């Protein structure tokens, strides 16, 4: 639980290995998919104690399943700091498109566009530098 | 001096006593107009609407007041609107708000030069205005009386009649040209207070069971924090922490807070995307006191509509990649008699492994039969009548009920609240006709006292004239005592507040805790994402729900929706809605059970039609595509098929 | 007197030459500015250019006259502008055009006060001017000569350099605020008359054998008569006859007609969209003459694009209903050393079953490998190379052609047709080195005399010194007598000039009107709905294809696009510019057959990135995603992926 | 050819028959769907001599086929009359939807919306009453 990393920056330490497998995609994985669940930064997905990853395909899915139906709210620039008065660095916000956590350099990504972020699931997201 | 006053006003007139003159007398008042009134009234604000009583009242005598009381206005306008986002004056202070009495305080804005002045730009002032400097005035004036109501009521209304006509507006000015509307959206709270408590809500709304797509991503997140923190709860009450949810008692109803002439000419239709998307630019939505129930539940059809569109927008996902069946519609199997199983099974796969299509679009199917309009009227006639065991009757107010001893069809109840749940999305009516308290509890908001006039007026005097005059009552023959001894307590009435309380809390919340909530369960299931609680009153849900009476023939035989063998001047059509507007006192009670399948009216109601002729109807569309004879023919082939019912 | 003319102006300065002033003299030319010509000039318009070079000669003096030649400007801008499309003057009768030769007769329209005032009220007189009253004074305009259009050149270019940056344009404001774009639009045509003929173009543009599903779609319609009617044709020369099809000279050239300060401030990304779907708001592409040939091939580009994502749009609907098979890219298969073969009979399977797939983008397969920009060097060099036997060198000039006895691989010219149709769909260049003729030919104008010192400069003075001066030329060892018993025609120099034109005809048409013909039966199939002879100049497509060599290194390192690794203040990124800076007379030359994998360039150029680490590249993209390592690591590893070509 | 009913209402009497196959569906059709051949105006589709029809579930698909695809270019109202000078009504006009050749009332349909008309495969089109 507490134990288990739910990181790969983690799980490749505990693993005893040096810088790889998904549950949706049934198969083990590869070197570009461990840079970027390190830079997605998602959490490890347990199989009732077996731990596994994402792929990018299955990233690019099942990130797309909620986003199209877990929809909530979308909100303009002056507005997502107002009622939150949460700073944009700690403000938890992923990609839409990749579920890439936003540096706030790229919470530009919709405040310097005229743009608005976008809130799937309770769990708020927006563009990045990749799309 | 700079700030008139009470006793410098009290000479204004005194100073012109003898020399009957008093033109540096009113430029004052269109100097202290322009934060003056601060210094000028104190002793968090001012309370001197008496003291202007006494100015106006021993000033009743020179109207030419009245001037430079508007005149000031014209450049009060440009003042007080650019400090608020762009020097953002009340930001660091608590103080800039006790200016704000002064627009309202005078007895004669109802007249139309104080119309188009006072209100628009103040409430510019008030548009911008923060969230306690327009919501703590609220407290301020929630403390007005229904006189001083009464008085407030048409005042802001006065101008929300004609400004928003003044505008013939396209679909390029919605809410950019409407602008008091955002006043309107303070000053409707001020007849919300001014009976309302948090207290006695239900518990708290449970969220869906998760998809098992998503539940693995919720191994792909946090799967701890972010569970619905927003289901975007409306903000205006959370600066107050006092809401509408619980509007138990106005002094002057909500309908006064709508606008016809609004309602019509806006576009609602991107509204939703105004409110669920935002834009500043066109919003009402964000307002949804003020829309019409019958216009409101097209955004909220919208919604549903949207969700359709983007289940339309998903359907695809797995015939895409995943290659496998593609459900573009919500299809459902039931049988004519073999329904309420089959109905409810099928309808628990798309519960425990397809969690999202119940949103998507009702589209029937059955066994035999190779529809969903008329569907539900199935549905709620077998599900409403007590051959199943959910329900009983009170046939003398003709109000409908719970049984209490659906103990097991509870069960049952898990299929109604997802068809509820499904007669709102495709905006049908239901001919339900359940009591106010269910939707107090729809909108979650347990059972008050007052609420059982709704539903048991009979037990309604009869809980009160405990308070006009022991305490246990029976419930169907099961004695009950709801304080403990209660049986042994005298006709005392110091113990009998409770009493009322407990038992108003025993037949609405302490009887039905599991089974409205059962109920609930599978309605807020496939509701939880429609603005239900947001955009609809409990009211509003009713007469969404149970459909509004308002039986007029005289709108479709003018905005038809019919082709394919039937244009404009079609001979059948040209002696049809001569057929319809043809009735009688019953002639019109059974038009609609053919057309639509119901009894009431859900004014976007509209017809289809297409070329022994008797009267057909493609049920899911009120779509009478019957042939081309005559009338006499024709008079009772709508007859045969209303005749069998 | 109303008009003012050439005996009335003979004696203005005589009128005031013994009194020297001068006040209602200059009054009347205010006057007779604002239709009045006309009557003032006749003796089909007006010719007196001359005349006003006896006023503005003799009125040398007097430059006061330039006040109200200007100042009758200020009201003469809104009184020929509404009267053509709420009145529609010239509508009714031909001789309301007869006045417009005032604005451009003034020789100081060159100095600025005549830039922002001559031009943009008359290019709004001349924006709703109709198809004749532009079209037939361009016939009288290109009557000027070159000194002439020396003056004219630059007169309306001035305010094209000015007023498109006086607008500082956002995305809303492209076309409406630019409006001397329509001027230029028709005054570009000057330049085109004033050689032009519309007798030797190509035959005709055959159709695409027809999608099968569509062919029985022909059975569905009428099958015989809308054959591509609109190829979507430029209706400025359809109220000519003469077109830009054929411009063989200017008399200065059409890059004088190009403005980049205008080009890249534009929006030229819906512009195709405001071309093939029409917006009068926001156009240029309309007005294709003026687009920079790097930023028209954008929008050309994007047609492919937008057809792309149409294919995109187009590709589920055989996996959607149908439930087959999902080519969301064109897939091409080959093998690297069995391409020219299954190159070309897996696109005739993209032929004769699925002619649509071919303008979706390429992504090529093969069979061993388990890629595209580099795929078309793969292509053209063993394309390009004569190991085939389709093609000769006069590599001389270094100037590529065809091969006349490619007389079955004319064949396998059906391969690069459609490779040069996808070579410029993806926006990638070509190392083609084909002469001006073949564009000239691809944009359906078949062979002049004058394009075979593109072609063959050897033949280009052998050809052109018998008219500096039998009547047959061999050709590669035939000798072939073109005009018949052309053998016995001594060196009389009367006959040769057809001996020019039928040899001319010879090697440019009537040896390839079946090889070229070919070719482009395989260019025009995937080309057809591309604007390219829309947009496209000849010498356009010349630099679409061939590329340009202005390799700026110093383009892609300040807009890169690298993501996953490679930040902006990268160690490699910040050692790796002076690297490519670092650059002498051939380490220019060898630096982009790596990268793209071409040696010119096509300023949207582009790179990409993440994170013995060698030089990389995934060569569909730019993308050299390379490792993190110091500068003389890696001062040699990037010719190490070079030095091996 | 010139012989053999391209309308079914002239094929509903060369079939001797009173008021239906399609080559698509390869099935045989319904009374729904001789009025709309008769109300969209197609033409009757040969197999070298057997003649057949269209059915709506495949004048939905093989003309979805060619607009999607076959696309050459929109005009405003503007224009479309302009550069034609065609009467409206003699404008050999389907629609883009369901191939129902245009009405001019139903000419409107873009004019009177602020709207464009649609070219397809060089055959112009556009908006209906049923869309
Ligand atoms: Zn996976
Ligand atoms: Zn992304
Ligand atoms: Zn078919
Ligand atoms: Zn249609």
């Amino acid at each position: 639980p507490q134990e288990r990393p739910r990181k790969l920056p983690q799980l490749c330490t505990e693993l005893q290995t040096t810088i790889l497998e998904c549950v949706y995609c049934k198969q083990q994985l590869l070197r570009r998919e461990v840079y970027d669940f390190a830079f997605r930064d998602l959490c490890i997905v347990y199989r009732d104690g077996n731990p596994y990853a994402v792929c990018d395909k299955c990233l690019k899915f099942y990130s797309k399943i909620s986003e199209y139906r877990h929809y909530s709210y979308s909100l303009y620039g002056t507005t997502l700091e107002q009622q939150y008065n949460k700073p944009l660095s700690d403000l938890l916000i992923r990609c839409i498109n990749c579920q890439k956590p936003l540096s706030p350099e790229e919470k530009q990504r919709h405040l310097d566009k005229k743009q608005r972020f976008h809130n799937i699931r309770g769990r708020w997201t927006g563009r990045c530098m990749s799309c | 001096v700079t700030y008139l006053t009470e006793e410098k006003v009290y000479e204004i007139l005194e100073l012109c006593r003898e020399r009957e003159d008093y033109s540096p007398l009113i430029r004052v008042i269109g100097r202290v107009f322009s934060e003056a009134l601060v210094q000028s009234f104190r002793k968090d604000v001012s309370v001197d609407i008496d003291a202007i009583r006494r100015v106006y009242t021993r000033l009743l005598s020179n109207e030419k007041i009245e001037t430079a009381f508007l005149n000031a206005l014209v450049y009060l306008s440009p003042n007080v609107e650019c400090d608020l986002t762009y020097h953002n004056v009340y930001s660091r202070d608590p103080n800039y708000l006790n200016l704000f009495i002064i627009v309202m305080e005078n007895r004669n804005l109802h007249s139309p030069e104080y119309l188009e002045m006072a209100l628009p730009l103040f409430c510019k002032a008030m548009s911008k205005l923060p969230l306690a400097a327009q919501g703590k005035l609220i407290r301020l004036w929630s403390k007005y009386n229904a006189d001083q109501i009464r008085r407030m009521m048409e005042t802001f209304q006065q101008l929300i009649t004609y400004k928003v006509i003044s505008n013939e507006f396209n679909s390029r000015n919605l809410v950019n040209d409407v602008a008091a509307s955002k006043c309107l959206k303070m000053v409707y709270y001020a007849n919300v207070v001014g009976e309302v408590d948090t207290n006695h809500n239900e518990e708290d709304d449970e969220e869906p069971i998760p998809e098992s797509s998503e539940l693995t991503l919720q191994e792909l997140l946090g799967e701890e924090r972010r569970n619905k923190k927003g289901p975007r709860v409306d903000p205006l009450e959370t600066e107050l922490g006092v809401k509408t949810l619980d509007c138990r008692k106005p002094l002057i109803p909500f309908e006064e807070f709508i606008n016809e002439p609004l309602n019509e000419v806006l576009e609602m239709d991107k509204d939703y995307t105004f409110f669920k998307v935002e834009t500043e630019n066109k919003s009402f939505m964000t307002c949804p006191f003020i829309l019409n129930a019958v216009t409101k539940n097209l955004g909220l059809y919208y919604d549903n509509r949207i969700r359709m569109y983007s289940e339309r927008r998903i359907t695809v996902l797995y015939s895409l990649v995943q290659g496998q069946q593609l459900n573009p519609y919500l299809r459902l199997k039931v049988r004519r008699d073999h329904i309420i199983d089959d109905a409810l099974v099928r309808l628990e796969m798309i519960a425990m492994e397809n969690p999202a299509d119940l949103k998507k679009q009702l589209y029937v199917e059955f066994e035999g039969e190779q529809v969903s309009k008329e569907f539900f009227q199935l549905v709620v006639e077998e599900i409403f009548n007590p051959d199943i065991g959910m329900f009983t009757y009170d046939e003398s107010t003709k109000l409908f009920w719970f049984n209490p001893s659906s103990f097991e069809t509870e069960g049952q109840f898990t299929l109604i609240g997802i068809v509820l749940g499904l007669a709102i999305y495709n905006n049908c009516i239901l001919d339900v006709h359940f009591p106010m308290v269910v939707y107090r509890k729809l909108m979650g908001k347990k059972g008050t006292f007052r609420d059982l006039g709704d539903s048991h007026p009979v037990l309604y005097q009869s809980l009160k004239d405990l308070l006009e005059y022991t305490f246990q009552i029976s419930q169907t023959p099961m004695m009950y005592d709801l304080k403990e001894n209660g049986d042994k307590i005298p006709i005392t009435n110091e113990n009998r507040k409770e009493f009322v309380n407990l038992y108003s809390d025993y037949i609405l919340n302490k009887s039905v805790e599991k089974q409205f909530k059962a109920f609930r369960r599978g309605f807020h299931m496939v509701t939880n994402e429609s603005p239900l609680k947001y955009l609809f009153r409990p009211e509003e849900i009713e007469l969404l729900i149970c459909g509004s009476r308002n039986l007029d023939f005289q709108a479709l035989e003018e905005t038809t929706e019919y082709d394919g063998g039937y244009t404009r001047d079609s001979v059948l059509i040209r002696e049809f809605w001569e057929i319809v507007h043809s009735f009688a006192a019953e002639q019109k009670r059974l038009f609609l059970q053919f057309t639509t399948g119901t009894d009431r009216a859900p004014g976007k109601l509209k017809m289809i039609i297409a070329k022994e002729r008797l009267p057909t109807s493609h049920t899911a569309f009120n779509v009478l595509l019957l042939p081309e004879s005559s009338k006499e023919k024709l008079k009772e082939r709508l007859l045969k098929a209303i005749t069998y019912a």
